[PDB]
């Protein structure tokens, strides 16, 4: 899942996207803005991170760090041994917070509603498998 | 036979600097990998033209090197395409390369254009086709001319 | 040593002098220009690609194979293997030629005076990008 | 003040520009494995305390490198943002108090050894605004430690 | 220790540059005999130091020329200050100068401060006390560093 | 002669092509650049500042000091008892270090090019110019 | 001293300058360092007013008092009772600060170096003598 | 948040238009007497506790008014600058502490006489960002009273 | 009177008002102008250089007299032989003109009114010390 | 025209190039001296009638220096507006027709000699637009002498 061609669209079109974005703050707060009306059960699942004002440090914070994950699993997707390590550490620290199937489909569905409105071109499948890899691989 | 227009070669130079990686060799590597696996999946007997680069293993430093070899001659090629003067000098010079090798005949490259129109849309965002194949052919039957 | 620090800084620069496709001529230029005023002997070499006209559609296909070439090498100076198979094949395509040794040397000091020009000064490195390159004409020479 | 807004712009800037469109994406591994090198040259920090024992041809160092080069791209981004950054720092310096034999001279280091790389591939770099932000960012990572 | 920022490092730039004789030595020389006249009143012990720049006379040629030398060197370190790499070596050939003369002391350093303190207000218009103050202490540490 | 019209001239050109900080280090580069293609061994006598990288920042602080030192004496072209104690001192500088006595009409040429290619050919003055940088020189060589 | 027609044009200079200036606390630090650079020995005059720092937030706080104050009394110049009253206040407040003549004389010259940087048209005697008029007030 | 940038903004601007160049420097009093007449009303705090006993035909309380608009417009106009802002408020919150008699309830009533005159003379005013940055000024004088 | 500090805030303040200054005419009648209206009495003195009409050829021409030799004398204020033979040059001019203490003062004013509103810095004292040193030499 | 619009435009922005930023204030005395020592080859007029019989050594001739390129410099700046330039000419034309020894052809070599010094510090110079306008000048100057 995620071949070596669809890892260069998205490859390319994460830089369009998250990698041209003035305002890294506000793109990735829009990602969980986007997840939360999604689904709105999501949302308590970050209390530990200031959700209540999601405009907080706290919160801006955690935004931030998700992103930079994001960015550095998609800059991995090419080096299968290092993005499955760092993929398991994502799932080590995802694994006590009791997430099912619906949490990370409604992610993807979130990054998948970010990404596009930053762009140009954007090819849906390619995204799909990719997230497909990254959500399976911190999902277990 | 459509003519590859200015237009053309806009779209195409435009669609191939977008997917370029400018500083390292493996997505260039990646992009030939699967041209030659559908040229080699089209035309099963084309394989043994590239023995002398290590076909059989297309993951090994041999192939791989050839790989930059192709999409960096093509990559020179496009470049070219608003100076067609300059452009004719390089297809001669590519068609003398090919000539040299035994068995490489016009067919082969009508089996290129196929693989290159199959995978340029798994790699080029907001890809234009019909571009790309007139512009691929002005490009092809530079190369092929003599054989 | 071209060490992995060096290959950063060379990959990077040489991406901003040959990144974009126009004016790949303006940086060929700058090395043929100064190459054939600080050894004009080595002008007969290209004699098969009309050197006496830098300008004339055969050595301007010729100085963008040039470009390419040394953008094949620097792509892959983080993968030796490939290198090493880039740099087999330009020796093959330079031997029996009648190029002299201090040819090489030559083009190092004209390539890397064209890439400052073009990146300006100020970011340049000369060990970087002496090291990377003395890397790439010692396979190619000979 | 240390690392004003002019300051961090500037670090933020020089960040980028090794990180460029042609650089992002592919060099990371090379800076962060650089960036280690040199910290455990300066540090004296035994290389086994780290994922694949600091071993570059290993994939778990190889990935605990993509982290704390993502982590350190995290925190200089937001140095224009301090509340945001403070957070950010206050996060790490949780996780790093969770590992036995994180020390603060130890969290210096490695921030020079961010500094020391970046000059390194940047020779033009603002070597002044970049010890100013990375000891800002140590003094938050390295809290209490 | 409070940091030459980038904001700083413009302001003294700024505040330098407007007060600047481009052409003519006249003015940098009544610049500095104000900060030696004052670093002498402050440490007597201090004018021994020089000596060998006929610091007993200072509207001589002698010490004229010193004070040319001292405005030019600050003058080359300030306009260095948005690259500080380059800075930091023209810092530590300036220390090694000093080193070389017996007896001058990091101590005289935060006497000479105090003197520019007091004179650049007199010659400098909208002078930024804090940011001079702040970096010229970037600058002056560099020279005293092993003294 | 170094008259006192020629020493207008070049303070006031020095002035336009030293005058603001940044682009000093393009003065200074145009400088040693001119300089050790003219006289390539020359290039040697500064190992201790890093000369065979121009651009290291070893170099840049002397090139920075050099171009300051010629900014001193242009400033006291009007006042001969100062710049004459200027001279006594870079002769000092440069004393017992094997400089060849053709490095400094070489370092002449060098300055008054690069300085005119600063401010423009069309107000340049050649004679003032050398008349006066000749008077700097003889101070310091020996 | 400071006449009717005095107070005329400094009401209107003064609204022309401080009254239009659209950084305030700029144009008040502006003040105060004009007065340490005229008066290097008045600064230590400000160390409870985080004066080490003129960039504080403490001490921007006092500048914006100071100015405040000129203000409030180039505001009441025409209102002999009332000014009175209020720079008898002010002179309460200056009191524990043992300035002298010198102090009073620098920051006089503080005001006149800064308010016509900012005007196209300045009246140096009406603001001496409406100066003189504040600060005798002030100095008792 | 509560008094936000651009509540501060508009806060700053109302007042701006209060205050202009036909008003600013002849109206203050004024303001500043119907203030305290509604403060007096709502707060029930005795007159006599200020100079002049609260008396507008007195000179005291007239410069008193002065001195009550010009620390409201010293502080409103700091809004948008809040460390600075805080700063002013607790100079503030300091002189009223040294008063006997100054309740934080007093406080206010104090910021609310000033929210409901600026509406009276500017009909237009945004009552709320009036209400939310008059909050933030009564929080700082008013700490701990 | 005039250190050779002050001559440089001087210099320098003089150059970036009356040195930059795109109409000269302009600045020089408006120096006039505001010694007029400083001190009434002054303008009967120019009845010889067609004051009547401050916009005259014959006025202009005496205002840009008035400027150059402020700039002369600016120029030359490190250079104490010479600017003190050219101030008792001045002197020798103004003698027959009866004029008095409270005539120099006006001028001192006038010019401390014009040159600061042309520019971001002033430096109060230094221009009265350096008005002084001037008025000083050309009353005698 | 002789000295036209454009010919003073051109002269004055050559003066002002002359004496700019860096050089005004600065380089009058020696562009003045030497302008005298071109006059008096030129004129064959005698040093003795100068203040400090000419002698750039004393400070009666330095001041009468600075008095003449303030002279030229007003005249100069004023040649665009030709009522207010006729004026200062006037003026000048009295000083020196209280003067024993002035002749027309003497005022003629001094402004010429202003020409030649601006042309060798200044190599660039308009000579035809200095002869003209330098001429309109002497001819105001040396009116009836
Ligand atoms: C598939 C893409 C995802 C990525 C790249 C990602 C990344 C991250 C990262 C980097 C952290 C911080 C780890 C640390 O430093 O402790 C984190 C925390 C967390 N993530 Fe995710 N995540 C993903 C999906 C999800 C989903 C689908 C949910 C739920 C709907 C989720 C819920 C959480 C929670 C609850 C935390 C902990 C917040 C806390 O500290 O209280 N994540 N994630
Ligand atoms: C537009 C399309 C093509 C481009 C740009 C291209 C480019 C190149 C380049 C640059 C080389 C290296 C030449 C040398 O170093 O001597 C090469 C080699 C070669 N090409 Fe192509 N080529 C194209 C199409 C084809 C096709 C259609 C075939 C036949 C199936 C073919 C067969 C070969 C062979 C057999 C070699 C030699 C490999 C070896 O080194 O052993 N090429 N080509
Ligand atoms: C890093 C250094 C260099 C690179 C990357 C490079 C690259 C190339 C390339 C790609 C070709 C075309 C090969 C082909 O397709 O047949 C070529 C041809 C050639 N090169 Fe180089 N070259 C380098 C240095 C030099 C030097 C130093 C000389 C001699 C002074 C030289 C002389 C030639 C000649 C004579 C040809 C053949 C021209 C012809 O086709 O007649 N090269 N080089
Ligand atoms: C500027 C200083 C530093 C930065 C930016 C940094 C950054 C990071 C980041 C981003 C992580 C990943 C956290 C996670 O997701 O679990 C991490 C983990 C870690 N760091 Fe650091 N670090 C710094 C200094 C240090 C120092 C000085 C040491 C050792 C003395 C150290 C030892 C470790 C170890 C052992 C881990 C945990 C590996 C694991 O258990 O998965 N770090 N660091
Ligand atoms: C930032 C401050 C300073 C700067 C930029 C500076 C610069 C210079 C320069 C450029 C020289 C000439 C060096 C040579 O030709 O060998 C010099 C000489 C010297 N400096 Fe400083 N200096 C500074 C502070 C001080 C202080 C604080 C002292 C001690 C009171 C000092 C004492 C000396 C002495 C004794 C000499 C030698 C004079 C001679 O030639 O006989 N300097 N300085
Ligand atoms: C007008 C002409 C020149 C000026 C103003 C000048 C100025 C300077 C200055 C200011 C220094 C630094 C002195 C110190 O602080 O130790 C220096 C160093 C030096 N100069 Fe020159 N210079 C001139 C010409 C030359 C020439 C013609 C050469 C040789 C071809 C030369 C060779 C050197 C060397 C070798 C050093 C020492 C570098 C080191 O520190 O190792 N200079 N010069
Ligand atoms: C003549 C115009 C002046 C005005 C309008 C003025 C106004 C003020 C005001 C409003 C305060 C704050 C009072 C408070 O709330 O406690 C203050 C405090 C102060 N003023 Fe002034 N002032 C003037 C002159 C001066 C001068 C000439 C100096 C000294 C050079 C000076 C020194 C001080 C000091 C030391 C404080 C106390 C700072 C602290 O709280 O530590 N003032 N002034
Ligand atoms: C928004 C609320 C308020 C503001 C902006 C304000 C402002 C001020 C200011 C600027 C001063 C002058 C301080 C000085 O320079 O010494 C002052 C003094 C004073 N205030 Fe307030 N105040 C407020 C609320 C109150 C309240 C609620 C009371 C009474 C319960 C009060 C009673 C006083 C008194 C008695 C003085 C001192 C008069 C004196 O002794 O000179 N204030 N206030
Ligand atoms: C202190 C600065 C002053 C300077 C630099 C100055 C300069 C001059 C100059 C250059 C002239 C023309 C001399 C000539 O060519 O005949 C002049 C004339 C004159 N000045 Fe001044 N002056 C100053 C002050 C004053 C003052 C304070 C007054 C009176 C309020 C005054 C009244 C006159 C008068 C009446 C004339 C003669 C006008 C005529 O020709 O009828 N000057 N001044
Ligand atoms: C372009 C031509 C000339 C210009 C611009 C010029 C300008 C001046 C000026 C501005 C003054 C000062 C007047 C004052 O303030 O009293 C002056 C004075 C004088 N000029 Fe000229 N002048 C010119 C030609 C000449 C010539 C040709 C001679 C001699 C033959 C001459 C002889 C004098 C003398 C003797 C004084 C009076 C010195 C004194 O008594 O203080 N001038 N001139
Ligand atoms: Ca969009
Ligand atoms: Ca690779
Ligand atoms: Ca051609
Ligand atoms: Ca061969
Ligand atoms: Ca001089
Ligand atoms: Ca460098
Ligand atoms: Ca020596
Ligand atoms: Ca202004
Ligand atoms: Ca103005
Ligand atoms: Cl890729
Ligand atoms: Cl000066």
């Amino acid at each position: 899942v995620c071949n070596r061609l669809e890892q260069i669209l998205v490859k390319t079109q994460w830089a369009q996207s998250y990698g041209e974005a003035e305002n890294r703050a506000a793109f990735s707060r829009d990602l969980f803005s986007e997840l939360f009306n999604i689904q709105g059960s999501s949302r308590a699942l970050f209390s530990g991170v200031g959700v209540d004002d999601m405009n907080s440090a706290a919160f801006t914070a955690h935004c931030l760090r998700v992103t930079g994950a994001l960015n550095r699993l998609i800059s991995q997707l090419d080096q299968q041994a290092t993005i499955n390590a760092d993929l398991a550490h994502l799932a080590g620290q995802h694994a006590s917070r009791n997430l099912d199937a619906s949490n990370f489909a409604a992610m993807g569905q979130a990054v998948m509603s970010v990404v596009p409105t930053h762009l140009d071109c954007f090819n849906q499948h390619a995204w799909g498998e990719c997230y497909e890899r990254i959500a399976s691989g911190i999902s277990g | 036979s459509s003519c590859c227009s200015s237009e053309d070669r806009a779209n195409v130079m435009h669609n191939w600097d977008a997917a370029w990686s400018a500083a390292y060799s493996d997505r260039r590597v990646a992009l030939a990998q699967a041209v030659f696996a559908s040229l080699f999946s089209r035309d099963a007997a084309a394989q043994g033209l590239f023995s002398g680069v290590s076909a059989d293993n297309p993951d090994s430093a041999d192939f791989r090197a050839h790989c930059v070899r192709v999409v960096n001659g093509l990559d020179v090629a496009i470049n070219m395409l608003n100076d067609p003067a300059v452009l004719n000098e390089q297809l001669a010079h590519l068609s003398a390369q090919h000539q040299a090798r035994a068995g490489v005949a016009a067919a082969h490259f009508d089996v290129m254009a196929e693989a290159f129109a199959e995978v340029m849309p798994q790699v080029s965002s907001c890809f234009s086709s019909d571009s790309w194949n007139r512009c691929f052919a002005r490009i092809a039957n530079g190369i092929s001319a003599g054989l | 040593d071209c060490t992995s620090l060096n290959r950063l800084l060379v990959k990077r620069q040489w991406a901003e002098a040959y990144g974009e496709g126009t004016n790949r001529e303006l940086l060929g230029n700058r090395i043929w220009e100064d190459l054939f005023a600080n050894m004009p002997d080595a002008r007969g070499l290209f004699s098969r690609v009309n050197g006496n006209d830098i300008d004339s559609s055969e050595f301007q296909a010729h100085s963008l194979r040039v470009l390419g070439g040394l953008d094949m090498c620097v792509a892959s100076l983080d993968d030796v293997p490939v290198l090493n198979a880039l740099l087999a094949r330009l020796n093959s395509q330079h031997d029996s030629r009648g190029i002299p040794a201090a040819g090489y040397p030559a083009f190092v000091a004209s390539a890397i005076s064209a890439v400052r020009a073009t990146v300006g000064a100020r970011s340049f490195d000369n060990d970087a990008w002496n090291s990377c390159m003395n890397q790439i004409v010692s396979g190619i020479s000979g | 003040e240390c690392c004003s807004r002019g300051d961090a712009e500037v670090v933020i800037s020089e960040w980028d520009q090794v990180f460029n469109a042609a650089m992002a994406g592919s060099s990371e591994s090379a800076i962060g494995v650089a960036i280690f090198d040199v910290f455990f040259t300066s540090s004296g920090v035994s290389p086994s305390m780290f994922p694949g024992g600091g071993d570059s041809s290993s994939a778990e160092f190889l990935a605990q490198v993509s982290r704390v080069i993502s982590g350190a791209d995290i925190a200089i981004n937001s140095l224009t943002n301090r509340a945001t950054c403070d957070s950010l720092l206050s996060h790490l310096n949780a996780q790093h108090k969770a590992i036995s034999g994180v020390t603060g001279a130890a969290v210096t280091h490695l921030s020079e050894a961010i500094s020391s790389v970046v000059a390194q591939v940047l020779p033009s770099a603002h070597i002044d605004a970049w010890g100013y932000c990375m000891a800002y960012i140590a003094a938050g990572i390295g809290a209490g430690l």
